[PDB]
RNA sequence: AGAAGACGGUCGAACUUGACUAUCUAGAGGAAGUAAAAGUCGUAACAAGGUUUCCGUAGGUGAACCUGCGGAAGGAUCAUU
RNA sequence: CCGCCGGGCAGCUUCCGGGAAACCAAAGUCUUUGGGUUCCGGGGGGAGUAUGGUUGCAAAGCUGAAACUUAAAGGAAUUGAC
RNA sequence: AUAUUAAAGUUGCUGCAGUUAAAAAGCUCGUAGUUGGAUCUUGGGAGCGGGCGUCCCCGCCGCCUCUCGGCGGGGCCCGAAGCGUUUACUUUGAAAAAAUUAGAGUGUUCAAAGCAGGCCCGAGCCGCCUGGAUACCGCAGCUAGGAAUAAUGGAAUAGGACC
RNA sequence: UACCUGGUUGAUCCUGCCAGUAGCAUAUGCUUGUCUCAAAGAUUAAGCCAUGCAUGUCUAAGUACGCACGGCCGGUACAGUGAAACUGCGAAUGGCUCAUUAAAUCAGUUAUGGUUCCUUUGGUCGCCACUUGGAUAACUGUGGUAAUUCUAGAGCUAAUACAUGCCGACGGGCGCUGACCCCCUUCGCGGGGGGGAUGCGUGCAUUUAUCAGUGGUGACUCUAGAUAACCUCGGGCCGAUCGCACGCCCCCCGUGGCGGCGACGACCAUUCGAACGUCUGCCCUAUCAACUUUCGAUGGUAGUCGCCGUGCCUACCAUGGUGACCACGGGUGACGGGGAAUCAGGGUUCGAUUCCGGAGAGGGAGCCUGAGAAACGGCUACCACAUCCAAGGAAGGCAGCAGGCGCGCA
RNA sequence: CCUCUGGCAUGUUGGAACAAUGUAGGUAAGGGAAGUCGGCAAGCCGGAUCCGUAACUUCGGGAUAAGGAUUGGCUCUAAGGGCUGGGUCGGUCGCGGCCGGCGCCUAGCAGCCGACUUAGAACUGGUGCGGACCAGGGGAAUCCGACUGUUUAAUUAAAACA
């Protein structure tokens, strides 16, 4: 590589992404966004594969520049923006509106949401600040710089936004025993209350996450991202609800769903 | 070009490394400033992710600071002293970081006299009959002279400094490294480091 | 003398020695005022870096340089170059054909910083990583327990 | 503002010359190995093979070989009062 | 002279058990395979040759190939023939 | 025809040989290497659970700390700390590109494949139900439990604790 | 499926090999109806290349006076399409090949508290201004050369190109300075308390220094703040900027206020990354045993350069550093890995080749542009090959896709 | 090679010319041993410093092998040595002594002297610099004699004698 690459191949392209073999050689890219390529969901795929809305590459091109879609309601003329975790997807005329959560398994779900809802988001904040003159930032996830929070809100905390005004609208403080998903590795799309959370001093940190459900099971401090205070959840959750099952229990559960219900 | 990296010298054991790419403008170097005293001479040079690097290569003023004082007037680099990395910077008079300069004294000076109310460089009766008095004549009375007054066995400047002044340039060491920045800035040598390093220069002349 | 043996004055960034004019002799008891931090992960930043006067930019205590990255133990072999030794990481690689080992060594070297007094060869020490500071090294020492048999 | 030009430096192709190194090949004559063969000279070895063979080592011999010294049994004596 | 004890040199003895066997109380405790560890062989020839190194006064020693060739060469035991 | 794998326990860790078939250095010393005897908390005690008593199974006897923090005097026991004397080992957790591979689901007409399909429905529902799993991913690195084995420390010209 | 058979002998049992047997690639022979997939100039020559193609690009929104088209409207420039040209962006991806390269590449792991980052997203962006200077292209016209994606002179004429540079702003606010003035006490010097014109500074970024200890971390020489100065001076910077669509309201008539995009910039975060570092791991090879070092070997101190940490480089010191746990060298029919073929369990072999990383563009070197190149479908050199020449000169790079020659079993 | 002390009058004559032949010195375009019995003769080489040195070998050598680089002038830097000095505070006796107590440079510092080298740098010239002088040409082979030594005073230095 000499500068920067603007390719992206199929298969190169992440799992998430339910892109197929035989299709073509490439995958979309995102764009340099809000969220990292590999944590993304290319508005393209959502629209074209998962909202089945257009057919191909040009009917997502068409779609988009009417200027319907409507990522964390702004309007956006890219079909490789970036649209990932907690944004919205105001769709707007159809009148969907959307959020993107990770389901169980893991690949961005659709997920339709009421209007009222569809107002605020939800996210984790990297870091707090305080730039020149002593006025305090934080900096979200997928990179609102808000400026004059409150001090309170800490690292790995979450700010509900307001997204017409932008400014925190509400805030939950990262403890045990406080609502969350995780975002990566393998216990991705699933929620808990959190039990635990072990420093080690800096080898990053662990944090435990007691299921609703009994299992417990754990990960590290960066993947979780907290959504209420303790059981009640500041948003919708997809239904599976963050549980997952064992792929027996799985296996049951779409057998009972088969012949008795219809 | 002139480059700067690892892969071209041997290892930890002494072995030959083999060259796996080819020189890399980023594995790379320039030739150098070795700015010389004299009038402003500065050219840019872009850069990596462009930005600048201005290369001083002659100078003469230079924001030096005389740190106990916390005074720090911008100066005449009246010419370069001692240099700890070779003696022939030294020689050919070429400003770079950690030199020893010499410094017009004559901002300090100044000021010592408009803040201190005393004079500074000995002198038998120039200095003192018109400017001084000037200086002084208090008309005022009672607050400025009592400032003056609490500024008591506090003026008390070393005998090394003193000296300089009387003399009139100040040993001055360069904190600044001009062939980057620009500037040539640097402090003025006090107290410990002043002694050990006019211990060096009198070594120096034998 | 003593410290200064340099061709430039070994001065430690920082602190400034010059602001002082008070009765009671010239300049405290004491005399200077030390610069040193802690080096953090739980590492008893010792008394012979604080009290002691030499200067290093390469002491992990008191002098520029963060420890950050790895930490690993090994044990003294040299200590012929100076502020800085070599230490010998012994470990028994895993071959699978044949379901056994093979021992192998790595002297790495090593900076040690003259907080450090009194430290001897077949001495474990801990060092941690930190920034490219010679050609080779790369890490400094911060503990030294050398209490293998041989005298307290 | 500023071109061409020039001192020096710097990287440094490239050439000229040695020096090492790896490989590949020519060669009068020499001296092996193998294989073909309906040759020549013997008869070393296997039966005590007609001088037990065999070892190590020396000298000699047209050739196999012989002899000297000290070994071996894998001998042609597990045994001789 | 008659025992016993340790440790040697061997000997005879047998369905211990092994082994292609002749044989071996070890050559046993091995497809029921692992006490420890060193040196080593990988069809027969070429060949312990050529070459390089090394040692030696020499004689020679230690290290040590290949090209090429070739279906056996071999061990043990049996019946014969001699 | 040639390379190459199995056959090949004819390269042998599993697992081969070395009296006579090919093979143990002429002998002994010897450093690196490899290998190294035995030895320290154990029965018991008390309960939940199973076939007045016996025989099998399951939480307990991480110690100390209060010199530290608090979920004008205190309790209560958690954050810190003498971190597990210091490893190996094991077990758990995390972290682990996709494709491949294994392997769910799914009549591509079968299959190799692929990732989808399937449904209600007279279509008036102007639709709906779903998949796109899981495993493995040496060695190294990281996390917590276990402490048999194997190494390794600690008091011997003396040293551990005490308003 | 955890398999064996033929061959030394007159027969026998062994040791042993040869030979068969079954997979997989490459080639080839002979054959071949149908359908679905699908490898394919890697092995030899990273040998050579005829010809064509493979990187360009315009919206409402950067410059249109071609007149090349055309309006509907004039005369208040501009109306609407628009070749060309200047400007901006892109050409650093993609594609190809596997020559080199053996802790190198590369894989896992970790750092960046040691640096850069076009863009993307989010922050910040208090007397020419009713808007300045001159220039140049296309265009028009003179031309020169045998000849090139050669250009020279003469006319003009644009800007978001290139330059230049103001109103705001509160004789006010806060730091110093302080003409002086006032009140209390005192025998009085003095002591205490107040006020205060006139001056300098009147900071985001940069450079240096000093002082203190809002927010952070296992971890600061961090973030933020105070003081002093400096400006990396026009070639520090934002300071203070150009385009498009609709078109409204004034205790008021001719002025002054206004929403909605576009483009732009300095600093910060953001992403894409990049870049160097940490720990462990690679085939054969001793007919390779010592190797490295004043021409950096391995340390140290000060610098230098570099985006930054480091012998990266220079200077002065010290004498280090690796090695039988195989260094050093040599070889490789060696790009690394994911993987592939074989397989009972163990293994063996392969991996030029569709993903990831790396390298290179006939060979070597240097460099401009730019955020990103030491780019080769960019230059400048030498060498090697080659092409026209009017002999003075000029142009070249298939290991892109096709294609050819050459090499070969392919 | 040039000079001072000291010594001399150019070695048994002078003058004028500057032809050939000579004797002794030089130089030579291009070629470079073709010359000749034969490279005879002359020519190259040469000093020092820094590298770098083969076959072969009696392991001593071969060796200055071979083969390369540098050298002037000037202006600087760095590195190498000697000597002497504190018994200071208190007491008392005559700047000097004697006693007692500190100090005790015990990492030494201070002043004062003195040869001479060597290494590095900058500038500098019409690329010249061991500027004269002095001063090895190399290599591959064979034959002989080991070697060093000796030998025919007046033709033989050799492989002869030792
Ligand atoms: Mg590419
Ligand atoms: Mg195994
Ligand atoms: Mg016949
Ligand atoms: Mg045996
Ligand atoms: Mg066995
Ligand atoms: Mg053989
Ligand atoms: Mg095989
Ligand atoms: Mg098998
Ligand atoms: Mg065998
Ligand atoms: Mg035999
Ligand atoms: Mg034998
Ligand atoms: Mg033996
Ligand atoms: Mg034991
Ligand atoms: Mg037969
Ligand atoms: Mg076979
Ligand atoms: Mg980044
Ligand atoms: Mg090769
Ligand atoms: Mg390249
Ligand atoms: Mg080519
Ligand atoms: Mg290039
Ligand atoms: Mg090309
Ligand atoms: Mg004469
Ligand atoms: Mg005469
Ligand atoms: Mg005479
Ligand atoms: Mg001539
Ligand atoms: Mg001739
Ligand atoms: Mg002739
Ligand atoms: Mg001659
Ligand atoms: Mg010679
Ligand atoms: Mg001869
Ligand atoms: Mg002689
Ligand atoms: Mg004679
Ligand atoms: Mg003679």
């Amino acid at each position: 590589a000499r500068g920067p690459k603007k390719h992206l191949k199929r298969v190169a392209a992440p799992k998430h992404w339910m892109l197929d073999k035989l299709t073509g050689v490439f995958a979309p890219r995102p764009s340099t966004g809000p969220h990292k390529l590999r944590e993304c969901l290319p508005l393209i795929i959502f629209l074209r594969n998962k909202l089945k809305y257009a057919l191909t590459g040009d009917e997502v091109k068409k779609i988009c520049m009417q200027r319907f879609i409507k990522i964390d309601g702004k309007v956006r003329a890219d079909i490789t923006y970036p649209a990932g975790f907690m944004d919205v997807i105001s769709i707007d005329k159809t009148g969907e509106n959307f959020r993107l959560i990770y389901d169980t398994k893991g690949r961005f779900a659709v997920h339709r949401i009421t209007p009222e809802e569809a107002k605020y988001k939800l996210c984790k904040v990297r870091k707090i600040f305080v730039g020149t003159k002593g006025i305090p930032h934080l900096v979200t996830h997928d990179a609102r710089t808000i400026r004059y929070p409150d001090p309170l809100i800490k690292m790995n905390d979450t700010i509900q936004i307001d997204l017409e005004t932008g400014k925190i609208t509400d805030f939950i403080k990262f403890d045990t025993g406080n609502l969350c998903m995780v975002t990566g590795g393998a216990n991705l799309g699933r929620i808990g209350v959190i039990t635990n959370r072990e420093r080690h001093p800096g080898s990053f940190d662990v944090v435990h996450v007691k299921d609703a459900n009994g299992n417990s099971f754990a990960t590290r401090l960066s993947n979780i991202f907290v959504i209420g205070k303790g059981n009640k959840p500041w948003i919708s959750l997809p239904r599976g609800k963050g549980i997952r099952l064992t792929i027996a229990e799985e296996r049951d559960k779409r057998l009972a769903a088969k012949q008795s219900s219809g | 070009g002139i480059s700067r990296d690892n892969w071209h010298k041997r290892r930890k054991t002494g072995g030959k490394r083999k060259p796996y790419h080819k020189k890399r403008k980023y594995e790379l170097g320039r030739p150098a400033a070795n700015t010389k005293i004299g009038p402003r001479r500065i050219h840019t040079v872009r850069v990596r992710g462009g930005n600048k690097k201005y290369r001083a290569l002659r100078l003469d003023v230079g924001n030096f600071s005389w740190g106990s004082e916390c005074c720090t007037r911008k100066t005449r680099i009246i010419d370069v002293v001692y240099n700890a990395s070779n003696n022939e910077l030294v020689r050919t008079k070429t400003l770079v970081k950690n030199c020893i300069v010499l410094i017009d004294s004559t901002p300090y000076r100044q000021w010592y006299e408009s803040h201190y109310a005393l004079p500074l460089g000995r002198k038998k009766g120039a200095k003192l009959t018109p400017e001084e008095e000037e200086i002084l004549n208090k008309k005022r009375s009672k607050k400025i002279q009592k400032k003056y007054d609490e500024r008591k066995k506090n003026a008390k400047i070393s005998s090394l400094l003193e000296e300089q002044f009387q003399q009139g340039k100040l040993l001055a060491c360069i904190a600044s490294r001009p062939g980057q920045c620009g500037r040539a800035d640097g402090y003025v040598l006090e107290g410990k480091e002043l002694e050990f390093y006019l211990r060096k220069i009198k070594a120096r002349k034998g | 003398a003593d410290i200064q043996t340099e061709r430039a004055y070994q001065k430690q960034p920082t602190i400034f020695q010059n602001k002082k004019r008070v009765l009671l002799g010239e300049t405290g008891k004491e005399k200077l005022p030390r610069y040193y931090k802690n080096i953090g992960l739980g590492f008893k930043t010792p008394k012979e870096a604080i009290e002691g006067t030499y200067i290093d930019k390469k002491c992990p205590f008191t002098g520029n340089v963060s420890i950050r990255g790895r930490i690993l133990s090994g044990v003294v072999t040299k200590m012929k170059m100076q502020r800085t030794i070599v230490i010998r990481r012994d470990y028994l690689h895993y071959i699978r054909k044949y379901n056994r080992f093979e021992k192998r060594h790595k002297n790495m070297s090593v900076h040690l910083s003259p907080c450090f007094r009194d430290v001897q060869i077949g001495d474990i020490v801990t060092v941690g990583e930190c920034r490219p500071l010679s050609k080779t090294v790369r890490f400094n020492v911060l503990k030294v327990t050398k209490a293998a048999g041989t005298k307290k």
